[PDB]
C-alpha cells in the first residue's frame, strides 16, 4: 500500500518539470530595460513622488 | 458649522454606534476564560463532559455568580508557531495527562513512550516567551488504573533511574517531582498540580478557588504592596 | 533656649531642598509617561505629589521671618496665601491617602463579588470632590485672618484676630471650636478607617496565604512589613502635632500652673518642624516601592 | 414586507382631539425614521414634521409650531402623533413616510395608504409655472424646474428629489440625485439637469407614465414642495 | 532501487534548471540603474487617526473607490469607516469570535471574513430590509483561514491552511478545482491586474503562480531561508516582490525568473508583516516589527525616511486605488492614515 | 516669661 | 491724570499676554518631540519669556494706584525688574535667532551648507538666554532701595555709590548706556531691515508675471511682510527712540519744555511696548505655515 | 519743575 503510493507522488512531482523546463526565457538586460521604462513613463502622473499643491489634497482642505 | 442634514444626521448616527460599541465593550469585559491544551486525545472528553453539568469548540456556564468559557484547541492538525500568539489574553492554561498512557509504543515510533513527548511538549509551551504571567494547572484524570497497573508493571522499566519502593505515595510524589521541576521561570508563575476523581464533584470548587487565587495575586502585583 | 531659635532656620532649608528635590523629580517623571501608562494608581500619586510641592513651596519667608525677630517686611497678601495654601494642602494630603487606601481596600477585599463599584471611585470625581472639600476647609483661615504690627514696639507680624466676627467673651470658644473641627475632621475618622481596612486586608492576605510555600514566604513577609511600616510612620507623623495642640487647648481650663505650658510653648516649634517628616517621606516611600518607577529612572 | 397602516379617524369640531398611530411592520423600526406630509383635497403637499433615531434631535414646522405633537416608542414598533385644537385649515391627509441617512442612503422610499380627517364645513420656492401638456403615447417629452436660490454647495453634491403619483394611489421615488436613479424603476429615464435650473426626460411615453410630478429640495431646514403638473393622455 | 532512480532523475532535472538560470543572467539590474539619481529624502506628518476599537486590529484593507475602509478587530465585531468625515457607516457583529481575514467586494455589495472557525462567511450589506444580514456559510476545506480575496460578484478564492488553495463558486457551496502542490501550510495569496493569474505563498521558503482557467503549475521558485509571511504585485504584470520573517525583502521576475536586488539592511535583525507598492511602483512601503515603516525604491537600494507613529506593533498596510491616502493598522486600538 | 499667645502664630506656625 | 489712566493699559495688558501666553505654551509643549522643530524650539522660549515678562506686571499697577508708595519690600522689586528686563532680552535675542534661522534656511545650504544642526539649535537658544541673563548684572547691583525726601512715599531706584570714584562713574555710566542701547537696537533694527528688504525684493521679483493662480498667495505673502515691519517698528520705536531724545537733551542744554515732554509721555511709550507680548501669539500662529512653507521652498 | 531725574526710576519705569 505505501510502497504503491509513494510512486504516485513520485510521477506526479515528475511529470510537472517537463513543462517547468519548457517555458520560454528572455535575457535579464531586456527586462530591466521594460521595468526602467515603464517607471520613467509613468514617474510623472505619480502623487507621491512629485508633491502636489495643497489645493489638490482633498483631505486636508 | 457647515455640515447640512445628512452630515449632522450621519454624524448623530455615528455617535449612537460609539456608544453602543462602548456599552458592548462594558458587558464583554468582566469574563474570565481558559485554554484547554490536551496534549492527548485521552481525557480532554472526559474533563470537558463533567464540567458541563469541526474546528475550535466553546463551551460556557455559570458556577457561584461568575461566569466562564472554555476554547478547545486540541484538533487543528496544524504547525503552532503561527496561530499560538493569537491567544494571549487568556489567564490560566489547563494541562492533562493521562496516567497509564506509559508502557505504549505510541503506536507511530514503537521507541519513545508518551510521557517523553509529553515532557517536551510541556517544557515548549512552558517556555513559550508569549507567555510570561500565565498560570499551568496539571490534571492528571484516570487514576483508577494506575493501583493496579503498578503491582504488575513498576515504573522502573519508565526511568533509568531508581524509583524507590512500590506503593503508592512514593510514586505519585515522584511523578510530581518530574512533573514540577521542568520549569526554569518559578519567580512569576505557579502550580497546582491536583489529582482529579471521577465523582464527589469537587473539580468545579478547586476551579473556583485556583482562578480566585490568580486573580487576587494579579492584582496584588498590579498595584501597591507587590 | 536662644541658640536654638537661629537653628531651626537651618533645618527648614534642609526639609526645603530634600522634599523640593524629591518632589520635582518625582513630578517629571510621572508626567514624562503619563499618557501611556494609564494606571489605576497615577491621578491619586500626582494629587499627593503636587499637594506636597505646594505644600512645600512656600517656606523661606516663614523661615527669615523668624531669623529677623518678628518683623515680616513681606507685605500682607503673601501670608495670606501662604496660609490657606498649607491648609489646603494638608486637608488634600489626609484626604488623598484615606481615598487612595478605600481604592485598594474595595479592589482586593472582593474580586469579583462587588466589582462594579469601580467606576464611581476610580475615577477624578473624587480627586474633585477631595479638593472642593479641601477648599471649604480651607477658606476658613483665609476670611478669619487681618495682620498688623503690636507692642509699639516697631515689629509687624501677620497674626489672626477673631474681632471681625466672635465678641469680647467668645474668642477662645471661637478659637477652640475651630481647631477641634479642624482636628477631628483631620484625623479621627480617616485613620480609622485606614487602620480598619488595612487590618482586613492583612487578615485576607495571611488567612489566603497561610499554607506552606517555598517561594511565598519572603513574598508575604514583604508584604506585612510594608504594610505595618507605612501603618506605623502615618501614625507617628499625623499623631503628636494634634494630641499637642488638642491638650493644649482643653487644659488650659485645667491650668498646670507652670511647667507643663511653658513645656508646650517651648515644644511647638519642634512638633511643627516634625511634621515635615510627611513631605520628606511620602514620595520615596511610594515611588522607589514601585517597581515601575524603579525601571522608569534606570 | 414594509407594509404600513395608520389608525384613527372620523370627523370633529374645531377644538377637538384625537389620536394618531402608525404601526411598524419588520422593517429595522429601529434605525429608520418618520416623517409626515399634509394632503390637502387636490394641491399640492407639505412637510409636517420629523422624528430622530434616538429621541434626538426634532425639528417642527412653522404653522403647526405650538399645535402637533409627535412622540415615538422603540419597544410595540409603533409611533404616536396627538392633535390639540383643530383649525379650519386642517382637513388634509397624511401619508406618513420613512428615511435613514448614511453614505449611500437613499432618502423616501416607502410610502403608506393616508387617511383623511375632516374638521367641519425664507423658503426656497418651487414654481413649476407649466400645468398640462397633450402629450401623445411614443415619444419623448421633458418638464423643466427651477428655484429661487442656487442649491449647490461646496462638498460637490445637487439637493433635489423627484417622485411620480398615479391618480389613486402613492408616489414612489424616481431619482434622489442627478445622474442617480432610485432602484424600482427602469432605464428609460436620466437626470438632465445643471447651473439652477433642472428639467426631467423620457425616452418613450408609456401607458403607466400618466401622472404628476413633483420637485423637492433638501438644503434648508425647512422644506417645501413644488406645484402640480398633470399629464393628460391624449 | 525504484525510488532512488527517480530521485537521480529529479535532481539531475534541478541540476539543469539551474544551470538554465545562471545562463540566463547577463548583470546585476542596480548595475545599469546607476545612471538616474534618487529621488531624494521623503517623509510625512500624520494627517488624521481614528479611534473606535478596543483590542488588537489584524485586518484592515480599502474598498473600491478609494473612499471607504474597513477593518475586522480581535472581538467580533467589523467597522465600516469613511475617509473624509470620520464618521462610521455600520458595525457588523461577527459569529466565530476569532478572525483573520476580511475582504471587500469591488461591485460595494458584499464583504467577506473569516478565521480560526475553519469557516467563511459572507454578508450582504445593502438589503431592502434595512439590517445587515448574513447570506450563507460557504465551508468544508480542513485547513484554518489565512487570506480570502475577491475576484468578482460570483466567484471567490480562499487560501488554504493545510497545504492547498481553490477556486469557488458564490451560488453552489461545491469548490470546482482544487490545488495540491505545496509542501506545507500557506500564509497569503495576491491576485494580478488581469485576474488570470495569482501567486501564494506556502511556508516552504517557496512561492509559484498558478491559472484561473487552466488549473496545474507553471513555475515554481525558491531561494529563502524560512517562511515568506507577505507578497505583493507590480501594478503591471510583469514582477511581484517576497518578503521573509529574516527582514529581508526579496523580488521576483516572471520571464527573466532571474535573481535581483535584494533590499537587506545591516542594522535591522527583526522581520516583517506586511508590503505592497504604491502607484508607479517607484516606492515599496514596508511594515516591521520594531514599530518602524522603512521607505526603499524600487529601482535603487537606498535607504530612505521612515514613519514611525505607533506605540505597539503594527500588522497590515495598504494604499487607495488614486495615490491620495495610506493606512496602516497596528495591535494597539489606534488606526492611522497618512497622506 | 509672661509672654501673652503670640508664638502660636509667630515662630513657623501653621494652626 | 495718568497715575489713573496707565494702571488699566497695565492691567489690560497684563490679561492679554498672560492668557496669550499661557495657551501658546500649553498647545506648544503638548506635541510630542517628533513633531517639534527649531523654529518650535524659538517659539517655545518667546512664549516662555513672554509669560514670564507679562506675569510681574499687577506689582507695579497696585504700586501705581497707590499714590508710588510701594508696600512689596525689597526683593520684589528686585526680582520684578530684573525678570522683566532679562525677558525683554531673551525676546530681542530670540527674534533675532528666528530672523537668521528664517534667512538662512531658504538659500544658504545652496550656495553653502556650513551651519549647526538643529539639534544644537537648543544650545544656541540657551547661549541666547546666559548672555541676556549676564547681560543684567549692572541693573540689579543698581536697584539700591530706600527713602527719598522726607515724605512717605518709597520706591527702590538706583544709587550711584557703588563706583565710588567721580571719574569712573559717568564714564561708566555712559557707556553702560550707550552699549546696552546700540547693542539691543541697531544691530537687531539692522539686521531685520536687511533680510526684509531681501525678502521684498526677492518676493518683488519672484511674481513679475501674471499667472492665474498665484496671485493671492503673493498679496498674502506680501501682507505678512508689511504687517511684520509695521508691528516690530510700533514696538521698537518708542523705548529706544525715547531713550535717544533724553540722553541728547543731556548735552544739548536744551531749555526744559523738551525735558518735561520726553518726562510725560515716557509712560506712555513703556506702556505700548507691551505689544510684543500683547500680540505675538496670534501673530505667530496665524502666519506659521506661510513661514514655514516659504523657508523650505 | 527742576527736579534732577525723578521719574527715572519712580514715574512708571523700567530703564
Amino acid at each position: 500500500s505505501n510502497n504503491t503510493a509513494s510512486i504516485a507522488q513520485a510521477r506526479k512531482l515528475v511529470e510537472q518539470l517537463k513543462m517547468e523546463a519548457n517555458i520560454d526565457r528572455i535575457k535579464v538586460s531586456k527586462a530591466a530595460a521594460d521595468l526602467m521604462a515603464y517607471c520613467e513613463a509613468h514617474a510623472k502622473e505619480d502623487p507621491l513622488l512629485t508633491p502636489v499643491p495643497a489645493s489638490e489634497n482633498p483631505f486636508r482642505e | 458649522c457647515t455640515l447640512s442634514a445628512e452630515d449632522k444626521a450621519a454624524v448623530e448616527r455615528s455617535k449612537m454606534i460609539d456608544r453602543n460599541l462602548r456599552e458592548d465593550g462594558e458587558k464583554a469585559a468582566r469574563e474570565v476564560k481558559l485554554l484547554l491544551l490536551g496534549a492527548g486525545e485521552s481525557g480532554k472528553s472526559t474533563i470537558v463532559k463533567q464540567m458541563k453539568i469541526t474546528g475550535i469548540v466553546e463551551t460556557h456556564f455559570t458556577f457561584k455568580d461568575l461566569h466562564f468559557k472554555m476554547f478547545d484547541v486540541g484538533g487543528q492538525r496544524s504547525e503552532r508557531k503561527k496561530w499560538i500568539h493569537c491567544f494571549e489574553g487568556v489567564t490560566a492554561i489547563i494541562f492533562c495527562v493521562a496516567l497509564s498512557d506509559y508502557d505504549l509504543v505510541l503506536a507511530e515510533d514503537e521507541e519513545m513512550n508518551r510521557m517523553h513527548e509529553s515532557m517536551k511538549l510541556f517544557d515548549s509551551i512552558c517556555n513559550n516567551k508569549w507567555f510570561t504571567d500565565t498560570s499551568i494547572i496539571l490534571f492528571l484524570n484516570k487514576k483508577d488504573l494506575f493501583e493496579e497497573k503498578i503491582k504488575k508493571s513498576p515504573l522502573t522499566i519508565c526511568y533509568p533511574e531508581y524509583a524507590g519502593s512500590n506503593t503508592y505515595e512514593e510514586a505519585a510524589a515522584y511523578i510530581q517531582c518530574q512533573f514540577e521541576d521542568l520549569n526554569k521561570r518559578k519567580d512569576t508563575k505557579e502550580i497546582y498540580t491536583h489529582f482529579t476523581c471521577a465523582t464527589d464533584t469537587k473539580n468545579v470548587q478547586f476551579v473556583f478557588d485556583a482562578v480566585t487565587d490568580v486573580i487576587i495575586k494579579n492584582n496584588l502585583k498590579d498595584c501597591g504592596l507587590f | 533656649w536662644k541658640s536654638s531659635g537661629a537653628l531651626i532656620p537651618a533645618i527648614y532649608m534642609l526639609v526645603f531642598l530634600l522634599g523640593t528635590t524629591g518632589n520635582g523629580l518625582v513630578l517629571w517623571t510621572v508626567f514624562r509617561s503619563s499618557r501611556e501608562k494609564r494606571r489605576s494608581a497615577d491621578i491619586f500619586i500626582a494629587s499627593l505629589a503636587v499637594a506636597d510641592l505646594t505644600f512645600v513651596v512656600t517656606l523661606p519667608l516663614w523661615a527669615t521671618y523668624t531669623y529677623r525677630d518678628y518683623d515680616w517686611p513681606f507685605g500682607t497678601f503673601f501670608c495670606k496665601l501662604s496660609s490657606y495654601l498649607i491648609f489646603v494642602n494638608m486637608y488634600a494630603s489626609v484626604f488623598c491617602l484615606t481615598g487612595l487606601s478605600f481604592d485598594r481596600y474595595l479592589a482586593i477585599v472582593r474580586p469579583v463579588a462587588n466589582a462594579r463599584l469601580r467606576l464611581r471611585v476610580s475615577g477624578a470625581v473624587a480627586t474633585a470632590v477631595l479638593w472642593v472639600l479641601a477648599a471649604l476647609l480651607a477658606m476658613p483661615v483665609m476670611v478669619l485672618r487681618t495682620t498688623g504690627d503690636l507692642e509699639n514696639t516697631t515689629k509687624v507680624q501677620c497674626y489672626m484676630d477673631y474681632s471681625m466676627v466672635a465678641t469680647v467673651s467668645s474668642e477662645w470658644a471661637w478659637e477652640v471650636g475651630l481647631g477641634v473641627s479642624s482636628t477631628t475632621v483631620g484625623f479621627v475618622v480617616p485613620f480609622t478607617i485606614m487602620l480598619t481596612c488595612y487590618f482586613f486586608i492583612a487578615q485576607t492576605i495571611a488567612g489566603h496565604f497561610r499554607k506552606e510555600r517555598i517561594e511565598g514566604l519572603r513574598k508575604r513577609r514583604r508584604l506585612l512589613s510594608i504594610i505595618v511600616v507605612l501603618v506605623v510612620t502615618f501614625a507617628l507623623c499625623w499623631m503628636p502635632y494634634h494630641l499637642v495642640k488638642t491638650l493644649y487647648m482643653l487644659g488650659s481650663l485645667l491650668h498646670w500652673p507652670c511647667d507643663f505650658d511653658l513645656f508646650l510653648m517651648n515644644i511647638f516649634p519642634y512638633c511643627t518642624c516634625i511634621s515635615y517628616v510627611n513631605s520628606c517621606l511620602n514620595p520615596f516611600l511610594y515611588a522607589f516601592f514601585d517597581p515601575r518607577f524603579r525601571q522608569a529612572c534606570t | 414586507d414594509v407594509q404600513l397602516v395608520e389608525s384613527g379617524g372620523g370627523l370633529v369640531q374645531p377644538g377637538g382631539s384625537r389620536k394618531l398611530s402608525c404601526s411598524a411592520s419588520g422593517f429595522a423600526f429601529s434605525s429608520f425614521g418618520m416623517h409626515w406630509v399634509r394632503q390637502a383635497p387636490e394641491k399640492g403637499l407639505e412637510w409636517v414634521a420629523y422624528i430622530s433615531s434616538g429621541s434626538g434631535t426634532i425639528y417642527y414646522a412653522d404653522t403647526v409650531k405650538g399645535r402637533f405633537t409627535i412622540s415615538r416608542d422603540d419597544p410595540k414598533n409603533t409611533l404616536f402623533l396627538q392633535m390639540t385644537s383643530l383649525r379650519s385649515e386642517d382637513t388634509a391627509m397624511y401619508y406618513c413616510v420613512r428615511s435613514i441617512y448614511y453614505y449611500g442612503s437613499s432618502p423616501f422610499d416607502f410610502w403608506g395608504q393616508g387617511t383623511t380627517l375632516t374638521v367641519s364645513s425664507s423658503d426656497i420656492v418651487m414654481t413649476q409655472a407649466t400645468s398640462s401638456v397633450p402629450v401623445t403615447p411614443g415619444e419623448s417629452v421633458s418638464i423643466s424646474c427651477r428655484s429661487s436660490k442656487s442649491l449647490l454647495h461646496s462638498n460637490g453634491n445637487t439637493y433635489l428629489y423627484w417622485f411620480l403619483q398615479r391618480p389613486g394611489q402613492s408616489p414612489q421615488l424616481l431619482i434622489y440625485r442627478m445622474s442617480n436613479l432610485a432602484s424600482g424603476v427602469p432605464d428609460r429615464f436620466s437626470g438632465s439637469g445643471s447651473g439652477t435650473a433642472f428639467t426631467l426626460t423620457i425616452s418613450r411615453l408609456e401607458a403607466e407614465d400618466v401622472g404628476v410630478y413633483y420637485c423637492m429640495q433638501h438644503l434648508e431646514y425647512p422644506l417645501t414642495f413644488g406645484a402640480g403638473t398633470k399629464l393628460e393622455l391624449k | 532501487s525504484e525510488l532512488d532512480q527517480l530521485r537521480q532523475e529529479a535532481e539531475q532535472l534541478k541540476n539543469q534548471i539551474r544551470d538554465a538560470r545562471k545562463a540566463c543572467a547577463d548583470a546585476t539590474l542596480s548595475q545599469i540603474t546607476n545612471n538616474i539619481d534618487p529621488v531624494g529624502r521623503i517623509q510625512m506628518r500624520t494627517r488624521r487617526t481614528l479611534r473606535g476599537h478596543l483590542a488588537k486590529i489584524y485586518a484592515m484593507h480599502w474598498g473600491t473607490d478609494s473612499r471607504l475602509l474597513v477593518s475586522a478587530s480581535q472581538d467580533g465585531k467589523l467597522i465600516i469607516w469613511d475617509s473624509y468625515t470620520t464618521n462610521k457607516v455600520h458595525a457588523i457583529p461577527l459569529r466565530s469570535s476569532w478572525v483573520m481575514t476580511c475582504a471587500y467586494a469591488p461591485s460595494g455589495n458584499y464583504v467577506a471574513c473569516g478565521g480560526l472557525d475553519n469557516i467563511c462567511s459572507i454578508y450582504n450589506l445593502k438589503t431592502r430590509e434595512g439590517n445587515v444580514r448574513v447570506s450563507r456559510e460557504l465551508a468544508g476545506h480542513t485547513g484554518y483561514l489565512s487570506c480570502c480575496r475577491f475576484l468578482d460578484d460570483n466567484q471567490i478564492v480562499t487560501s488554504s491552511g493545510d497545504t492547498t488553495c481553490a477556486l469557488w463558486d458564490i451560488e453552489t457551496g461545491q469548490q470546482t478545482t482544487t490545488f495540491t502542490g505545496h509542501t506545507g501550510d500557506v500564509m497569503s495569496l495576491s491576485l494580478a491586474p488581469d485576474t488570470r493569474l495569482f501567486v501564494s505563498g506556502a511556508c516552504d521558503a517557496s512561492a509559484k503562480l498558478w491559472d484561473v482557467r487552466e488549473g496545474m503549475c507553471r513555475q515554481t521558485f525558491t531561494g529563502h531561508e524560512s517562511d515568506i509571511n507577505a507578497i505583493c504585485f507590480f501594478p503591471n504584470g510583469n514582477a511581484f516582490a517576497t518578503g521573509s520573517d529574516d527582514a529581508t525583502c526579496r523580488l521576483f521576475d516572471l520571464r527573466a525568473d532571474q535573481e535581483l536586488m535584494t533590499y537587506s539592511h545591516d542594522n535591522i535583525i527583526c522581520g516583517i508583516t506586511s508590503v505592497s507598492f504604491s502607484k508607479s511602483g517607484r516606492l515599496l512601503l514596508a511594515g516591521y516589527d520594531d514599530f518602524n515603516c522603512n521607505v526603499w525604491d524600487a529601482l535603487k537600494a537606498d535607504r530612505a525616511g521612515v514613519l514611525a507613529g505607533h506605540d505597539n506593533r503594527v500588522s497590515c498596510l495598504g494604499v487607495t486605488d488614486d495615490g491620495m491616502a495610506v493606512a496602516t493598522g497596528s495591535w494597539d486600538s489606534f488606526l492611522k492614515i497618512w497622506n | 516669661l509672661q509672654r501673652r499667645c503670640m508664638p502660636l502664630h509667630s515662630r513657623v506656625p501653621f494652626p
